[PDB]
DNA sequence: TCGGATGTATATATCTGACACGTGCCTGGAGACTAGGGAGTAATCCCCTTGGCGGTTAAAACGCGGGGGACAGCGCGTACGTGCGTTTAAGCGGTGCTAGAGCTGTCTACGACCAATTGAGCGGCCTCGGCACCGGGATTCTCGAT
DNA sequence: ATCGAGAATCCCGGTGCCGAGGCCGCTCAATTGGTCGTAGACAGCTCTAGCACCGCTTAAACGCACGTACGCGCTGTCCCCCGCGTTTTAACCGCCAAGGGGATTACTCCCTAGTCTCCAGGCACGTGTCAGATATATACATCCGAT
């Protein structure tokens, strides 16, 4: 932690995703690791953690999301 | 000189069989025409369903089950065995069932 | 002439049970108990629900009301992962 | 003692929020205890920082006030201080040792609670005797009860929360539900040997001569600064059934030792799990569970053993590790 | 998400979400029934149904049973404290009662 | 034509059955009776229900829904026969 | 020797007086304060109608009454006269809020 | 919140031996041990904690800073236990 | 009687047959309402108001007041062994309780 | 400001009825209140749950004389039978 | 039985504030009319409830011996009731302040409603493996004799 | 203490059967898209009632001392439940047969919702007076120690 955590985002497939982010890390960026790893195209997906959708401005360290803690992601674009 | 258990210890072997299994402990028959003895004293030549029977027995056996649980319970508090109608008759009072 | 179809949560309670224990299976006896525990609690939510819109003179039944419902009707741990989970579908639906 | 309001306030709080500086002084040279709590945790040191009364505060370090107690929430008064603005008392605190880097059970250290430049850079690094024994046999018991009769002390046979010394027949703590709740909530742990010393001697003579080495040592120490529980900010789950210490024991000790006893199991992709974001305050101040705060209490005989010690906030803890725990007052690591 | 695939996998429910939509509207309970109160009814109900299946599940592994039956209903529910409490006053049939005899019954 | 006495039909081998799966040990003599009595009161309260219920649909059949009906309404809620 | 009654019939004289009346037995500060310590641990910084504390207390002593007629019946079964601490618990265990 | 938290603690010896005895012998009793006043409090807090819990439940959602009567009523009410003469 | 003085004077009541009509409309039980749903309702509350009251009168009167206060309508409901069980579950504010002492107590 | 209706002066004159020369108490008249609101809720919704079950839209007086059989203990709920009758038929004709 | 010491009930003045009644008014209930769909009625189908035998055998009924538990009597000791003097803090009254309940007015976003369409889910087939049953060998409570 | 015989239950393996789990056709209910009217969210203002503090009075709580009545343990008797064997009853199962009445469909009418107009019933407020609360004084019933 605060050097470099592995965290998991969660699909409607039922997969898991194993993203190496870090701490400071904002939610483009995280879009953007996403988008490398899977090809969907940032402006589809959105990112839900504890019941919250989460902006892009605002990092992941102010959402408090620690280490190894599953996010969702869900397709706002041709989901499906 | 035949073996003979104590008393006590086949109904503590008659209380693990009967809390492991989960069947129906009162004869089906002669229920059903208790049932049926009951609505008649209610509305006149009416009939039943089986799943309504049947219905019927659950309830009436958890009922009794349930009963009998409260009733050991007051038979213990009066520092005893035995299960008496006075049990019987203290659980229902307390149970709002009496009054 | 043709019978009237009914409706029960068979399907989905064989989902869920698919999810969770994926190997165990579930008997007719156990699926009509389950299909009897959805729609008691069903009524019990829908019910707290309509109260509280009746108490407070609204005439709509919102998600917030299901959720004091469920925060009323449900013990303490219960409650509290059930509304997690509803405010989790609801963000996941309108997002 | 002496009395106190609704809210625990004693008249040395009043005293503080009201900056009645005469009044502090006064009832400071009559005796009065400055390292008090009122209901909700705080001293007045507290009140005195949050309101920002720089003389009271002078006067109550003066008079030995502890300046590292926590309060509410695990607030510390360098927390109140820089919270609300005071660079004075900032100053005053850390040039009477309180810790800059002390956190509460957010995790979140005074300079997080501020944004001013140059106070965030001075921030930055530059009574009754109770007696109760452990299965002590007949004439043990009969002479603590003599000993009791005779210091006019009460002496107790079942656990309970007002009791201040606990007799232990051998030289090391016995590991039973007695030492352990005497450790838990801090009270003396003595050996047999100091009873009989009194009746050898006819005096209530000293007792850190009798208080076991690193083991209740540490708790009564950390009890005498006013510091939270060992298990603060730590939540149990108990899982099985269980044999050596019943279900019953570890809960009744989960909760005496500032734990909390979780109802459901924490599944670690759950947001109620996800979402505590307390910090374990007698953790390491660097490892896993200072953030991992959330423990499975399993039995070695029932031996369901993890792939994974930890997976996301959640440990699969043995009862072992628990009891270690409790014995030497301390977040054992599980790695 | 505001898709288009189904209400129930855009909320990435089982539980039909179109169905619990109906059954507000057509059980008499309000004038209005709001977009999301299906969702989160869905969502509720789901996670109880999972609670239920997953504790009975780990009681017919106990039993060596691999396919539930109302007595695993039965235990799962009378063994956790707050299944226990919401479903006091139900009974299920064929499910049996919990073993356990008074300890003043034992033999000495 | 009418049935009479069928409540000695629910015999004293039963209720003992009852009572060892209520976890009873022993049974005094006056038990049975006393039980046949708590059981008819019983059974009055739901069938008198259920028949009720069986009535306002304009049935002579008295289904498992009545009784289900009929139990939910006193606070005995039965899972496993509809509803 | 100054006159004494037995122990018993004020006891008696008691029961009859606060049968015959109808006020409230606890004192109301003390109930308001525990009313707000305990809605404190639940929500902060609540205020409270007056009419709402009087439900409070109609409602928790009308509860304390009904429960010690159950806890006078059970220790009346276990041939007492003394209620005790384990008359309660038989009474909430039958009424079902203890198991 | 900058402020200080200020909270109550042990009121429940505010019930005290004199008024539970009371309230026994509006119950009929005419004998009780000297262990029934703390078992007393006990039930009490429990009984208080779920009628409270639930009044606040309601007041939250009428997004109310007040507890009121109706509060009250309605969470007695949930429970099966109907109190007249404070409305409804 | 095909009149037009008053539903309430039409039925025979007191109670008011409009305001219970509206009541029964706007309450969330069904989607229509039967035009003597509304006169059985308020003739049935009607009846048991009238039994409460001329018991509770009957107390008040035995205490030898001319005015009924709760402790009347606590005694009337008590005393009566069916509108005792139709009240069973309900407390009365500023009651009391029926005033017995179980035989054990009395004095030999 | 709002007003806000009670059975208040229909209690009052039920009253008058049974008994000419007795008056009531706020807190009774209270207690009256809450009672004929307490019953009115347990009938209308007994009646629209057996309204429901036969899949039925309307609550008709037949739906109200089950729900008080239903509720009312036994002479109670003959007597009140009897007067719903008496009621709906003096009302028709 | 008997007579003090005491607590409760009965009788009289008298004071107050709460109950009962009158008034303005305004909103909710009533009267009239129209349209549409809910429910009543008739006819039909076929399921499932009732009734009847015949046999087998699981369970109920009856009887008896005996042991263990219920119950009554007795003694002790301790803890609860009763009463008195002291201490606390509840209750009352009054003042002062402000948070927040409660109401009004705009006005926008959300839910109802309607028409079209199409895939989810229900009913019917059916097939194999999970669980029931059985039969033998093994282990473990139980109890009477040492 | 201890072993040893008799029952009871469990463990392991073999056989079979029927119900759970999956497939296929179809139909109807859920989804999509557009429109519209109003519910409720939001801002603002009023004024009520909840909170806080202070001082005085005195009721009620608290602490203590004493004594006795009741809880509780013990013992002894006896009777009534239990365990077990034998006999008898009738439950249960399998089968067949009728037919009543529960579902289902089609048609039709009449009952109820919806809208508009109108006005008096009941609600809020104001005010008089008398029922009930309280003080005061006796009178009688009850309790209990001592006859």
């Amino acid at each position: 932690h605060h050097h470099m955590m592995q965290i998991f985002v969660k699909t409607l497939t039922g997969k898991t995703i194993t993203l190496e982010v870090e701490p400071s890390d904002t939610i483009e960026n995280v879009k953007a690791k996403i988008q490398d790893k899977e090809g969907i195209p940032p402006d589809q997906q959105r990112l839900i953690f504890a019941g919250k959708q989460l902006e892009d401005g605002r990092t992941l360290s102010d959402y408090n999301i620690q280490k190894e803690s599953t996010l969702h992601l869900v397709l706002r674009l041709r989901g499906g | 000189k035949p073996h003979r258990y104590r008393p006590g210890t086949v109904a503590l072997r008659e209380i693990r069989r009967y809390q492991k299994s989960t069947e129906l402990l009162i004869r089906k028959l002669p229920f059903q025409r208790l049932v049926r003895e009951i609505a008649q004293d209610f509305k006149t030549d009416l009939r039943f369903q089986s799943s309504a029977v049947m219905a019927l027995q659950e309830a009436c056996e958890a009922y009794l089950v349930g009963l009998f649980e409260d009733t050991n319970l007051c038979a213990i508090h009066a520092k005893r065995v035995t299960i008496m109608p006075k049990d019987i008759q203290l659980a229902r009072r307390i149970r709002g069932e009496r009054a | 002439r043709k019978r009237s179809r009914k409706e029960s949560y068979s399907i989905y309670v064989y989902k869920v049970l698919k999810q969770v224990h994926p190997d165990t299976g579930i008997s007719s006896k156990a699926m009509g108990i389950m299909n009897s525990f959805v729609n008691d609690i069903f009524e019990r939510i829908a019910g707290e629900a309509s109260r509280l819109a009746h108490y407070n003179k609204r005439s709509t039944i919102t998600s917030r009301e299901i959720q004091t419902a469920v925060r009323l009707l449900l013990p303490g741990e219960l409650a509290k992962h059930a509304v997690s989970e509803g405010t989790k579908a609801v963000t996941k639906y309108t997002s | 003692a002496v009395k106190r309001n609704h809210r625990g306030e004693t008249l040395l709080h009043i005293a503080s929020i009201k900056g009645d500086i005469p009044s502090v002084e006064y009832l400071l040279q009559n005796g009065s205890d400055p390292n008090v709590k009122d209901h909700a945790g705080w001293t007045p040191l507290h009140e005195a920082c949050n309101h920002g009364h720089l003389k009271v505060v002078e006067l109550l370090l003066q008079h030995k006030a502890l300046v590292n107690t926590t309060g509410y929430q695990n607030d510390s008064p360098l927390h109140d201080a820089a919270k609300n603005g005071h660079v004075d008392i900032v100053k005053l605190l850390l040039s009477y040792g309180a810790s800059r880097n002390a956190v509460n059970i957010f995790g979140l250290r005074p300079v997080d609670y501020t944004d001013d430049e140059s106070m965030k850079s001075l921030l930055l690094l530059p009574g009754p005797l109770v007696l109760i024994g452990s299965g002590l046999s007949s004439e043990q018991q009969k002479m603590l009860s003599e000993l009791a009769v005779i210091l006019k002390a009460k002496k107790y046979t079942e656990f309970d929360s007002t009791v201040t010394h606990v007799v232990v027949p051998g030289d090391a703590v016995q590991s039973t539900l007695k030492c352990m709740l005497g450790i838990l909530n801090g009270c003396w742990i003595l050996k047999f040997e100091w009873v009989k010393a009194c009746l050898r001697r006819k005096v209530c003579e000293q007792e850190e001569k009798y208080e076991i080495p690193e083991g209740p040592r540490r708790s009564r120490l950390n009890r005498e600064q006013l510091l939270p529980k060992l298990f603060d900010g730590c939540y149990f789950y108990l899982w099985g059934t269980f044999k050596h210490h019943p279900k019953d024991n570890l809960i009744k000790l989960v909760t005496a030792g500032g734990g909390q006893i979780l109802s459901r199991k924490p599944k670690p992709d759950s947001d109620v799990t996800q979402t505590i974001n307390t910090v374990a305050y007698h953790a390491r101040p660097d490892s896993d569970q200072r953030f991992c705060t959330q423990y499975i209490i399993y039995e070695d005989l029932c031996n369901y053993h993890p792939e994974r010690v930890r997976q996301g906030k959640v440990w699969k803890a043995p009862s072992s590790w628990f009891i270690d725990c409790v014995m030497s007052f301390e977040l054992l690591p599980l790695d | 998400s505001a898709k288009a695939k189904t209400r129930s996998s855009r909320a990435g429910l089982q539980f039909p979400v179109g169905r619990v939509h109906r059954l507000l509207r057509k059980g008499n309970y309000s004038e209005r029934v709001g977009a999301g109160a299906p969702v989160y009814l869905a969502a509720v109900l789901e996670y109880l149904t999972a609670e239920i299946l997953e504790l009975a599940g780990n009681a017919a592994r106990d039993n060596k049973k691999t396919r539930i039956i109302p007595r695993h209903l039965q235990l799962a529910i009378r063994n956790d404290e707050e299944l226990n409490k919401l479903l006091g006053r139900v009974t299920i049939a064929q499910g049996g009662v919990l073993p356990n005899i008074q300890a003043v019954l034992l033999p000495k | 034509k009418v049935l009479r006495d069928n409540i000695q039909g629910i015999t004293k081998p039963a209720i003992r059955r009852l009572a060892r799966r209520g976890g009873v040990k022993r049974i005094s003599g006056l038990i049975y009776e006393e039980t046949r009595g708590v059981l008819k009161v019983f059974l009055e309260n739901v069938i008198r229900d259920a028949v009720t219920y069986t009535e306002h649909a304009k049935r002579k059949t008295v289904t498992a829904m009545d009784v289900v009906y009929a139990l939910k309404r006193q606070g005995r809620t039965l899972y496993g026969f509809g509803g």
